[PDB]
RNA sequence: CCUGUCAAACUCCAAACUUACAGACGCCGUUUGACGCGGGGAUUCCGGUGCGCGGGGUA
RNA sequence: AGUGCAAGAGCAAAAGAUAGCUUGACAGUGUUCUUCCCAACGAGGAACGCUGACGCGAAAGCGUGGUCUAGCGAACCAAUU
RNA sequence: UUAGGCGGCCACAGCGGUGGGGUUGCCUCCCGUACCCAUCCCGAACACGGAAGAUAAGCCCACCAGCGUUCCGGGGAGUACUGGAGUGCGCGAGCCUCUGGGAAACCCGGUUCGCCGCCACC
């Protein structure tokens, strides 16, 4: 990479398809979590706040409790285990 | 029910395609095994299909190559139809056959190890470098042409 | 059908458009209610470089207020016919500009709900003319 | 410049104006041939067609139609017929013309990228194909081997 | 509308009927909202909790439905407003419901608003509110005295027909009264 | 309206495929103790080739 | 369109414009991610809390500077609270 | 739901167009400014008070596919591309066969002129 910031190569994953485009349903940022479901990781190019590093877009983790209305997912970034704060908007219950 | 026979060596081939080979219980060239027919099963035979023969036998055949190059979990023991009787749920090497040609059973739940090891083929096959419709003697084939190849594998 | 449908008088905008005023005064008098200030967008070579900036005033007048001036404005207008907008509108002269529309407008400019007037229950300049012209003069 | 240097397409697609600069202008002097006042409205339909995907620098493809339309004078000066070369130079060449450091190289043309089987040229007359004759010289100035297809015309 | 790239605001965005932006905020609390919305005959208060396939109204009260408690009177005014609040309150309270936030929807903010009056009524109902007592009316108003001075001012009754000739801030009293003790539905 | 072409820094589309988690089979582990945790000792940080995909370069 | 400045991305009853008011560009202390994928490493950065004090708002709430990713500096020594 | 309020999904719902609907009851337009409140100017809006009138807007109901969108049949196409294999072919670029996947454009014919949840209500 030319550049080594967060958002270098997120043009794609970081970008809404054209009809996707402006804010986003309140329903699922208000959504409510409990420890141990698991969550899909995805961030909404809509919504600024409660994101997470892009190079986490994708996982699947655990919730673990939350910080102020964010939620603590638990993730294994490889072989290593990580936490991540991010809000409902940026998660999805799996299944 | 597919018989699975290596019948290429592991020099060069894929790690995973080699994994998958082990997973299904035959470790060396020449090592047969017997595997049902699921979706499961089905892609893992899929994934290994350029380095093995593959294909549904005969009922006969089949006995023919239990008795020939059956073996128990442990020993030398010949697995014949007094050993079948004598320690599993069937009464002959036909009974067992049958039971895995109809996949009610397997080698292992029968106390015998999942693998036949074969001989080299007498007479050779018909090469390892193209497949059946081309000659060759990789990938599915026919009742017939299963049985001609584990039969010279006897 | 009809006294929902009939045209009616929604404001008449006297506005002057000078180029920096003194001049709202008159348009309190013309009309009877204070002017507004019309401040001005971008940057220009008549020395308007301003933004924000008194350039004009305008008089929005709606109802006894809007008839009461028209009862003098119209007399000392002549014009008619291509003179008036595509929704039965028309300006003329200092402008006096007339907008005009039928009773259920209030539809597309409240807050809840709004919408727009279809194009059926919109205004035709046709329309237009017949309303006013049956109101003290003449058309073309 | 020899066309062993570019006629490959192995490199990637190069075309991008807003961010190349002092591209050479193409040699092609027209695309349209005959008389472009009248449309496709004859007989006889042949087209040229290039038989291996190569890049055809517009180098050969000026030569190859001035060539193939100079010829096509066996009909005369305002002859009825009309000559199209469908293929336009759009892919932009370099040359780094320091050794191999600092190589990106800096564009010295345009060439055409044309797929095996695509018709780089087509023409249309009326039983009087002196046309077959100007592609087999126009197809001898481009790289590939050619095929001269017919197609609407079962008057053989 | 115009093409594949086109962007369609939500449907209640469309229809001009939901601030989304208000919405959000207003979930923020995890509190049930208490829903005050006007008509140009009637006002109604609700109990909206958030729910799997949309909101749930767990509790809610119509201008109209007042009569069927010993109201005479118009329904668009500020004494109708704030007794409905108060009714929908009380029916809140049946429903175990103890907080709530005020959304107003598209209205405005303005002091002394029946919104506001909405949220008295449901306030001294029991239902524990945000609010800020200054921007409420002053409780005459409430009563509906600004109307009856306004008939004051008569030559020509206010009320066509309808109930009284100088109109009644006391007939309000009279139904608070009621509310606040035993009676069906409450 | 008709007609002729394009995109590594275009996208109304869109694979194969790669990838997170979960279940299932398989294989593996519970005297061969896996997974994991803590500590001791390194070597190593000139690489090369084939094949696939590449970017540069006439090569 | 606009949003200070590359490029890419976000934003319309707004993240833009106007008006008004205000100084949260606040003090303290953390959690986590990043810096450094995996996988150890400082300064720096960011997200998300809490404690205290404030601004605005009817209120939910918003404000841990500017929509997001650049604008940054160790020990020793000085000056400063 | 003989017209309502709050929503979820966020065009299958958009754009455009046709027909129908209010006798007491609902939504509106509508009428009107003493009040709370309000327009850098206007009761236009916002806010408040109210029924003389209307179903013309809106809205609700029924329907139309011309445009945009969603999904489906048949064709394009098992084409393009592709994960695995090959002492198959080709000077080479590149191609082919076996195996496991599999598109886009476009044409023709259907579908789509929203679905669903909670509350209230001759
Ligand atoms: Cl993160
Ligand atoms: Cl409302
Ligand atoms: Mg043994
Ligand atoms: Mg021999
Ligand atoms: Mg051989
Ligand atoms: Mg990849
Ligand atoms: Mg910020
Ligand atoms: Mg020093
Ligand atoms: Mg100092
Ligand atoms: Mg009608
Ligand atoms: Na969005
Ligand atoms: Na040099
Ligand atoms: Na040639
Ligand atoms: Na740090
Ligand atoms: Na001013
Ligand atoms: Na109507």
């Amino acid at each position: 990479p030319s550049s080594n910031g967060p958002l270098e190569g997120t043009r794609g994953k970081l970008k809404n398809k054209p009809r996707d485009r402006g804010t986003s349903p309140p329903q699922r940022a208000v959504e409510e979590f409990d420890d141990g479901e698991k969550v899909h990781l995805k961030i909404d190019p809509s919504v600024p706040n409660g994101r997470f590093h892009p190079r986490f877009d994708g996982q699947t983790g655990t919730v673990e409790g939350k910080q102020g209305d964010a939620y603590k997912v638990d993730i294994v970034d490889g072989g290593k285990e990580k936490t991540i704060i991010v809000t409902a908007a940026h998660l999805r219950r799996q299944e | 029910m597919h018989a699975l026979v290596q019948l290429r060596g592991e020099v060069n081939m894929h790690t995973d395609i080699q994994d998958t080979l082990e997973m299904l219980n035959i470790h060396h060239v020449n090592h047969c095994t017997l595997v049902p027919e699921t979706d499961a099963y089905r892609g893992m035979v899929a994934k290994v299909n350029d380095f093995v023969a593959f294909g549904e036998p005969s009922q006969e055949t089949l006995e023919t190559v239990l008795a020939t190059r059956a073996e128990p979990l442990e020993g030398d023991a010949d697995v014949d139809d007094e050993w079948v009787a004598e320690h599993t749920d069937y009464d002959d090497i036909s009974g067992l056959a049958f039971a895995l040609l109809s996949e009610e059973t397997t080698l292992r739940e029968q106390g015998l190890s999942p693998t036949l090891r074969l001989h080299p083929p007498r007479g050779g096959h018909d090469g390892v470098k193209h497949p059946v419709k081309e000659g060759g003697q990789l990938g599915k084939h026919d009742t017939e042409g299963i049985d001609d190849l584990l039969e010279a594998m006897r | 059908f009809h006294e929902m449908r009939e045209p009616r008088i929604e404001k008449v905008v006297v506005h002057m458009g000078i180029g920096h005023a003194n001049a709202e005064d008159i348009l309190g008098e013309i009309t009877g209610q204070m002017p507004v200030r019309t401040k001005a967008k971008r940057t220009v070579g008549e020395f308007d470089i301003r933004e924000g900036d008194p350039i004009g005033a305008k008089v929005t007048l709606r109802d006894e207020m809007a008839e009461e001036f028209l009862q003098t404005a119209l007399p000392l207008a002549e014009l008619a016919t291509s003179q008036f907008d595509d929704t039965g509108n028309f300006s003329f002269g200092l402008d006096v500009t007339v907008n005009l529309v039928r009773p259920g407008y209030r539809v597309a400019k409240r807050d809840k709900a709004s919408r727009s007037i279809p194009t059926k229950h919109r205004l035709n300049p046709a329309d237009a003319v017949a309303f006013i012209e049956s109101t003290y003069d003449v058309e073309v | 410049k020899p066309g062993a240097m570019y006629r490959n397409s192995s490199k990637p697609a190069y075309t991008r104006r807003e961010y190349i600069s002092g591209i050479p202008g193409k040699k092609i002097a027209q695309f349209d041939m005959g008389n472009n006042g009248a449309g496709p409205t004859y007989p006889a339909q042949v087209e040229l067609v290039v038989e291996k995907p190569v890049q055809i620098r517009h180098n050969a493809l000026e030569a190859a139609r001035v060539a193939a339309n100079r010829y096509v004078q066996n009909s005369g000066a305002a002859a009825n017929y009309k000559f199209r070369i469908r293929k336009f130079p759009f892919h932009v060449i370099r040359e780094n013309k320091d050794g191999m450091r600092a190589p990106f190289g800096k564009p010295v043309g345009t060439a055409a990228r044309v797929h095996g089987a695509n018709h780089i040229f087509i023409a249309w007359v009326n039983p009087d194909p002196n046309v077959e004759e100007a592609w087999r010289r126009a197809k001898m100035k481009v790289t590939p081997t050619i095929n001269i297809d017919s197609s609407p015309a079962g008057n053989a | 509308a115009t093409g594949p790239r086109y962007k369609v605001p939500m449907r209640r965005r469309r229809e001009a009927r939901t601030d989304y932006h208000q919405r959000l905020r207003l979930l923020k609390s995890g509190k049930p909202r208490l829903v005050a919305r006007k008509s140009n005959k009637h006002v109604r208060a609700q109990l909206v909790t958030l729910g799997p396939n949309g909101d749930d109204t767990l509790a809610s009260a119509h201008s109209s439905d007042l009569a069927e408690y010993g109201w005479e009177a118009p329904t668009g005014n500020m004494p109708s407003a704030y007794l409905t609040g108060l009714l929908a309150g009380l029916r809140a309270q049946e429903a175990g419901v103890e907080e709530a936030v005020l959304d107003i929807g598209l209205n405005s903010p303005t002091p002394g608003s029946k919104v506001f009056a909405i949220q008295e009524g449901a306030i001294d109902a029991g239902l524990d509110i945000p609010h800020n007592d200054d921007v409420l009316a002053d409780w005459q108003r409430t009563r509906g005295a600004h109307i009856a001075e306004y008939d004051e001012q008569l030559e020509e009754p206010l009320y066509s027909g309808d109930f009284d000739a100088a109109d009644l801030p006391e007939h309000f009293d009279e139904l608070r009264e009621t509310l606040l003790d035993g009676d069906i539905e409450l």
